[PDB]
RNA sequence: UGAUUUCUAUUUACGUUUUAGUACUCUGGAAACAGAAUCUACUAAAACAAGGCAAAAUGCCGUGUUUAUCUCGUCAACUGUUGGCGAGAUC
């Protein structure tokens, strides 16, 4: 039960944890916890196809749902046929003469099949054919001013010969006055009742509305407007019986802005912060008055240099990033009546109007219906406003409190959510027995760090668990947000590694030796600074600079002491005399002093001329060098600390409140802190702990235990103390009498590698690997496939070619140029094969011959023709690859003369049996589960006949089953399962557990296959299976024989 | 002793650089905005009352003479008003008169 | 060494393939058309992750998240054997 410094490292795809002992300062334990990545493209895809199966569902239920009102007022029967009924030519003709009923039903099934667009302004981007939605309807309404559809769909098939594509884009009202027309005349003949008619328009232009969603039964419908309201804006983390604000409300806007303002530092013979009065002369001088806020103009409001002021966001150019006013601007331009615009209700009434309704003619209804002062046109111009969308974190309850809160004190988010300290309220912490995992889905995150967070905190639980309530926890989240960011990060640091080397080479060939490559650091801050110190501004020359560099040290602008910045953007090389008469002081509280040269001005004047010049100087550091505050202060160490020492990103910050609060609300006394990477890593540099990391896995438990041990020292020293009590928020007594001041100091403090060798020789890590077990996966291969039986008996799947007009699509070429056999018009129209052949050995110097063809003749190409009249050629079909595995589904197409299937059936488990003392397995796949209302099924039928497959007897002794990942151990060899490679030859494939195979064979540079396949037959011992803890710990399994078939 | 080390004029006032230095201690003290009233009339009494940084704390040189900027460093009761005259144009040089 | 966006709702016009018709091509032919292939196009009906619900319905679910195995079992769903919430146990 020894209290431990517990160390946590979150990434995308692995959380490490260290148990150090805490007054002893050895390993008590290491461990990696392992998940895939998650990512969003998967619900995304998921999403878009549950849509489109809906709206396939929609379309045919209205066409059955027509079907049973032709049969109900007799207009069809069971025996009536419509085979050659060409709807067109019955629509337009029931426009002015007699329909059938045959040929009626047919028109009427058509026209309720395609039925146009309701609303025209909603539209998507996916428009290959340069076409706007919106413009082609307009452009087809033009052109049926004096027509109906069914007038210009058949003279368009009359004319050209296509009716189909993105030219048949109608909207709805049109499709209703043909048919209204259609059923006018038509009603005479045929008895039709009049409510048979309304019913029939009913059917036509009816479709669900936004808000109304899915029907009855469905999970994610509702009942009224509340309920679909409630779920789309979520109750408040805080608050829960009030629901979250929209995003671009009025009083979140303002908040955002305070919050901003309350960032401020301005140096000047007041207040350094911003007063209570100018911030509302702020507000309604500026902020009210211009759209997107100015540092120049925030300036000249109080009388200040926009030059003197400090401490504003900023964004990726330079510029001051201040939260500009939305919706106060955006009615303000409509209406500058004072009892409109001011009023802060309206405005918030008039944004969650703009929110959660879209379309233009509910928006104005539903403002229409906020009786109020507002008038009637001023509702017409706010219904074409634009970009109201999102939802903010709190509740305008919340808002309001922080809103007073702030606009009364000078604190900021941070400041007031660390003082007020309140606690989540969903899920109750104090009769909850673990930590609470559902909290961290109501956190608006990704949900790549929401599974990240998820899988800390189950390790977490289970560390408290498994060894009892810990003293000091220490959590470090990494930079990257996905692979991609990271990826991005990865390549930006080696181009601008080689862009540094190859100056280095440059700068070495020039002067001449191997001395370029050792001072580097120097060199580059030289570089950026042409050659000049900054305290003394005396020439700095290169070749002396290369020669004896002895007496141009790399000084630390803010004293190691306080700032805790050992960055880039930290280090100014100096003349040795001035760094030595510097010390523990900062430029502004040195170059003023007798000690210095040259005075603040001249040296002023210079830093902004060169943060001006060419981006030679990072904000941060600009920021840095005139920094005219008292260190001495607690304030400014609180915001060095929170800044360069702390994660102040949103998601550990979330992360931590949540810990906190859970370990405060059972009185629990537990400190959490959270520490910044680039620290970390200047520790993990200077300690020489590990500089090339490529042994595996065991990486991310390293780095954690470093961190721990950087807890550790901050428990060690009585001076550090104070950063102990702001690294956890934890009230501190103007007590100031402890603390750390020489940089020397710093570098006894930190640098010092204590009881460093305990945690390189470490050989006892821990690893645990995630188990994916969910059925219902990706089943099948998404493109359909036709196939064609050969003269050799194997089958040939038939793979098509589109585009044969693009640039950079030879593959029409490769087809001809390689084998022209694999097309099918080789074999069933060799005078077409032999037209085109002669257009490709027309046109080899372009890349696409059939597009330089068709470029320079303007008709693409024709089928060969007697007359020359045959038809276009669009799209080329060729055959491809064999048929091994395929799911069949010619069930579904009737009396088809070609087998239709899919390939590749996703296998999900496999289950190894033992059959008189040799070892079998069956592959257990996607497809042979059955989803029967949340109650997986694995198919009785086909599950024997995969048994039978392998000949498996039935007194085979069951030995287990294996999903992903659930650790297998053969021959006496453990290993990690990926998965069946190829069922039929008993193969699975498998890897190492604590390093990846490819890792493996690039530690020892062999080029081996890297992923490792075993086979289970007979040339195999034994086969047992093992999982681990959530922790790490290894364990054996029972079998729990009869494997398992039902899945909750 | 303590000497005006260094100044340096503001908008509205004056940045000042006091050393009080015993027979083995110099003690720095920064004052980044002294009003200009006090630094006109010699009203030397009002040194401490304007806020100023911790004293930096180093070993007292042999002589306060020459500081790094030139100037020519006065005692305190001689007054910032003489100052002002004894390296005007070398404060002019470097933008602070 | 250099700062939050999840979840979800509506609809359109495409696309893939089968069947049928037509156009195109190729056999015996003045022709009717007798006949072969389904390459290349147009139109219509249908299927479009396997399937599972439901009974005239602006009908529903099916590629997302959590996923440490298996025990005594209390109390539960169920077409008999798995899921909370606990006690427990691992070559």
């Amino acid at each position: 039960k020894r209290n431990y410094i517990l160390g946590l490292d979150i990434g995308i795809t692995s959380v490490g944890y260290g148990i150090i002992d805490y007054e002893t300062r050895d390993v008590i334990d290491a461990g990696v916890r392992l998940f895939k990545e998650a990512n969003v493209e998967n619900n995304e895809g998921r999403r878009s196809k549950r849509g489109a199966r809906r709206l396939k569902r929609r379309r045919r239920h209205r066409i059955q749902r027509v079907k049973k009102l032709l049969f109900d007022y007799n207009l069809l029967t069971d025996h009536s046929e419509l085979s050659g009924i060409n709807p067109y030519e019955a629509r337009v003709k029931g426009l002015s003469q007699k329909l059938s009923e045959e040929e009626f039903s047919a028109a009427l099934l058509h026209l309720a099949k395609r039925r146009g667009v309701h609303n025209v302004n909603e539209v998507e981007e996916d428009t290959g054919n340069e076409l706007s939605t919106k413009e082609q309807i307009s452009r087809n309404s033009k052109a049926l001013e004096e027509k109906y559809v069914a007038e210009l769909q058949l003279e368009r098939l009359k004319k050209d010969g296509e009716v189909r594509g993105s030219i048949n884009r109608f909207k709805t009202s049109d499709y209703v006055k043909e048919a209204k027309q259609l059923l006018k005349v038509q009603k005479a003949y045929h008895q039709l009742d009049q409510s048979f008619i309304d019913t029939y328009i009913d059917l036509l232009e009816t479709r669900r509305t936004y808000y109304e969603g899915p029907g009855e039964g469905s999970p994610f419908g509702w009942k009224d407007i509340k309920e679909w309201y409630e779920m789309l804006m979520g109750h408040c983390t805080y608050f829960p019986e009030e629901l979250r604000s929209v995003k671009y409300a009025y009083n979140a806007d303002l908040y955002n802005a305070l919050n901003d303002l309350n960032n401020l530092v301005i140096t000047r013979d007041e207040n350094e912060k911003l007063e209570y009065y100018e911030k509302f002369q702020i507000i309604e001088n500026v902020f009210k008055q211009k759209k997107k806020p100015t540092l120049k103009q925030i300036a000249k409001e109080i009388l200040v240099n926009e030059e003197d002021i400090k401490g504003y966001r900023v964004t990726s150019t330079g510029k001051p990033e201040f939260t500009n006013l939305k919706v106060y601007h955006d009615i303000k331009d409509i209406t500058a009546r004072k009892e409109i615009i001011e009023n802060a209700e309206l405005l918030d009434q008039i944004a969650k109007i703009l929110t959660i309704y879209q379309s233009s003619e509910d928006i104005q209804e539903e403002l229409t219906n906020l009786n109020s002062e507002l008038t009637q046109e001023e509702i017409e111009q706010i219904s074409n406003l634009k970009g109201y969308t999102g939802t903010h974190n709190l509740s305008l309850k919340a808002i309001n409190l922080i809103l007073d809160e702030l606009w009364h004190t000078n604190d900021n988010q941070i400041a007031i959510f660390n003082r007020l300290k309140l606690v989540p309220k969903k899920v109750d912490l104090s009769q909850q027995k673990e930590i609470p995992t559902t909290l961290v889905d109501d956190f608006i995150l990704s949900p790549v760090v929401k599974r990240s967070f998820i899988q800390s905190i189950k390790v977490i639980n289970a560390i408290i668990k498994k060894y009892g309530l810990p003293n000091d926890i220490i959590i470090e989240l990494a930079r990257e947000k996905n692979s991609k960011d990271a990826q991005k990060m990865i390549n930006e640091m080696q181009k601008r590694n080689r862009q540094t080397n190859e100056r280095i080479e440059e700068i070495i060939r020039t002067t001449g030796k191997e001395n370029a490559k050792y001072l580097i650091e120097k060199i580059k801050l030289h570089d950026m600074q042409e050659g000049k110190c900054l305290y003394s501004l005396e020439a700095i020359p290169l070749e002396d600079l290369l020669n004896n560099p002895f007496n141009y040290e790399v000084d630390h602008i803010i004293p190691r002491s306080v700032s805790f910045d050992n960055s880039f953007n930290n280090k100014v090389l100096v003349k040795q005399e001035e760094n030595s008469k510097k010390g523990n002081r900062t430029p502004f509280q040195y170059l003023s002093s007798s000690d210095s040269k040259i005075s603040y001005e001249t040296f002023k004047k210079h830093i902004l001329n060169l943060a001006k010049g060419k981006g030679r100087i990072s904000k941060t550091k600009k920021e840095y060098l005139l920094e005219e505050r008292d260190i001495n202060r607690f304030s400014v160490q609180k915001d060095f600390i929170n800044r360069n020492l702390v994660d102040t990103r949103y998601a550990t910050r979330g992360l931590m409140n949540l810990l906190r609060s859970y370990f405060r609300v059972n009185n629990l006394d537990v400190k959490v802190k959270s520490i910044n990477g680039g620290f970390t890593s200047f520790l993990r540099r200077k300690w020489k702990f590990k500089k090339e990391r490529n042994k595996g896995y065991k990486h991310h438990a390293e780095d954690a235990l470093i961190i721990a041990n950087a807890d550790f020292i901050f428990k060690e020293w009585k001076k550090l103390d104070k950063a102990k009590k702001v690294m956890e928020n934890q009230m501190f007594e103007a007590e100031s009498m402890p603390e750390i001041e020489t940089e020397q100091e710093y570098k006894e403090i930190f640098i010092t590698p204590h009881q460093i060798k305990h945690i390189k020789d470490f050989k006892d890590y821990k690893y645990s690997h995630r188990v994916d077990k969910k059925p219902n996966r990706e089943l099948i291969n998404d493109t359909l496939y036709s196939t064609r039986k050969d003269d050799k008996g194997n089958t040939l799947i038939v793979n098509n070619l589109n585009g044969l007009y693009d640039k950079d699509n030879d593959k029409l070429k490769k087809l001809i140029n390689k084998s022209p056999e694999k097309l099918l018009m080789y074999h069933h129209d060799p005078q077409t094969y032999q037209k085109l052949k002669l257009i490709m050995e027309q046109y080899g110097d372009e890349k696409n011959p059939l597009y330089k063809y068709y470029e320079e003749t303007g008709n693409y190409l024709t089928k060969y023709s007697k007359k020359d009249n045959g038809p276009v050629i669009k799209k080329i079909k060729y055959y491809g690859n064999k048929l091994n595995a395929h799911l069949d589904i010619t069930d579904d197409y009737p009396n088809s003369r070609n087998k239709v299937v899919k390939l590749s059936l996703k296998p999900y488990r496999f289950d190894v049996y033992l059959d008189n003392g040799v070892y079998k397995f069956v592959t257990v796949k996607n497809l042979d589960v059955i989803k029967k209302e949340n109650y997986y099924e694995v198919n009785s039928k086909c599950y024997e006949e995969a048994k039978k497959l392998k000949k498996i007897s039935n007194q085979a002794e069951f030995i287990a089953s294996f999903y992903n990942n659930d650790l297998i151990k053969i021959n006496g060899e453990l290993y990690r399962v990926i998965g069946v490679n190829n069922d039929l030859l008993n193969r699975i494939e498998v890897n190492m557990i604590d390093i990846t195979y490819r890792e493996y064979l690039e530690n020892m540079n062999d080029k081996r296959p890297p992923r490792i396949i075993k086979t289970i037959a007979s040339k195999t011992q034994s086969i047992k299976k093992y999982s681990t803890d959530i922790l790490g710990n290894l364990y054996e399994v029972k079998s729990k024989k009869h494997p398992q078939i039902i899945k909750k | 002793v303590k000497y005006i080390s260094n100044m340096s004029k503001q908008e509205k006032g004056y940045r000042v650089y006091v050393n009080v230095v015993n027979e083995d201690t110099d003690k720095g003290f920064l004052f980044p905005s002294v009003p200009k009233e006090v630094i006109e009339n010699d009203k030397i009494d009002e040194l401490f009352n304007f806020e100023h940084h911790k004293p930096y704390v180093q070993k007292a040189k042999s002589r306060y003479d020459k500081n790094g900027i030139g100037y020519k460093i006065v005692q305190l009761d001689e007054g910032f008003q003489k100052f002002i005259e004894l390296n005007k144009e070398k404060m002019k040089e470097n933008l602070d008169y």
